[PDB]
């Protein structure tokens, strides 16, 4: 997998339809905790981002997800977030698609200005109903008064314990519902509208590139090398390389602060 | 496919 840059932006004047796919890499670079290996208390997301979790103490899935929607106040994007977006404004006005599929929930990406997103894990900031399924944008801070003063990261805090009746409820008119993060979570599905979208943007895709993806999130993982294998060039941009770095046809390590705004410019 | 995973 090549090194150079030069062979990179020769492909990369020329395409039409360009596909982003970004990954905890780039919120990283904001500051922004991913906690995929990076514990909140003696967990990571792993442990948490689980309907069992939720199952069994959503009390302590909500506290967790309640410090992180509030560690998002201060937090800005980057100059990868910012590359990213420019580049769609700049080649939009060049009749050219540029589209960001994201792995990541802290709308980083839409506060930079990029408009073509697909979430597919969902975002922090959206509640979903589990009794009538409405999905809600949520920014409240905190999300309801049981949880004010609540969320700390540092291990050994006791658990809040809120009882259900207290966590988030939907406040549609006669609900009264237990709300959950609208975020995907380990052992469910990607929302299939999503899914479709994605799938057209993979398939008439251009050029791909993949950022700071350690390549170990499925499906999100499979979706650069599914590019690869119809011929399309794929750059990976990362700090360090990955199980599916060599199908790809460029490497380029570095902070992607760095490496997209030459890539990109 | 469609199903969220480690590994
Ligand atoms: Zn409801």
């Amino acid at each position: 997998p090549s090194s150079s840059m030069a062979d990179f932006r020769k492909f990369f004047a020329k395409a039409k339809h360009i596909v982003i796919i970004s990954g905890a890499g780039v919120s990283a670079e904001s500051g922004v905790p991913t906690f995929r290996g990076g514990y909140w208390r003696k967990w990571q997301a792993q442990d948490l981002a689980t309907p069992l979790a939720f199952a069994h103490n959503p009390s302590r899935v909500w506290e967790f997800y309640h410090y992180r929607r509030e560690v998002m106040g201060s937090k800005e994007p980057n100059a990868g977030h910012r590359a990213i977006a420019e580049c769609e404004t700049r080649l939009g006005k060049q009749g050219r698609r540029v589209v960001v599929i994201t792995q990541n929930i802290d709308e980083l990406h839409r506060k930079a200005g990029t408009k073509n997103l697909l979430e597919i894990h969902g975002s922090l900031f959206k509640t979903r109903c589990t009794s009538c399924g409405v999905v809600a944008e949520n920014y409240k801070s905190p999300i309801c008064p049981a949880l004010s003063g609540k969320g700390a990261p540092e291990p050994g805090t006791q658990d809040a314990s809120i009882p259900v009746e207290k966590l988030p409820r939907c406040e549609e008119a006669g609900c009264g519902g237990l709300l959950r993060p609208h975020v995907v979570w380990f052992g469910e599905n990607l929302d299939p509208a999503i899914l479709e979208e994605v799938d057209r943007e993979l398939a008439h895709c251009d050029l791909c590139l993949v950022v700071g993806t350690s390549s170990v999130v499925y499906p999100a993982a499979m979706f650069a090398p599914q590019v690869a294998a119809r011929g399309v060039p794929v750059a990976e941009f990362n700090t360090e390389t990955t199980p599916a770095t060599n199908r790809f046809r460029f490497h380029f390590q570095g902070p992607c602060g760095t490496t997209l705004p030459e890539a990109l410019a | 496919y469609a199903l969220k995973r480690q590994g």
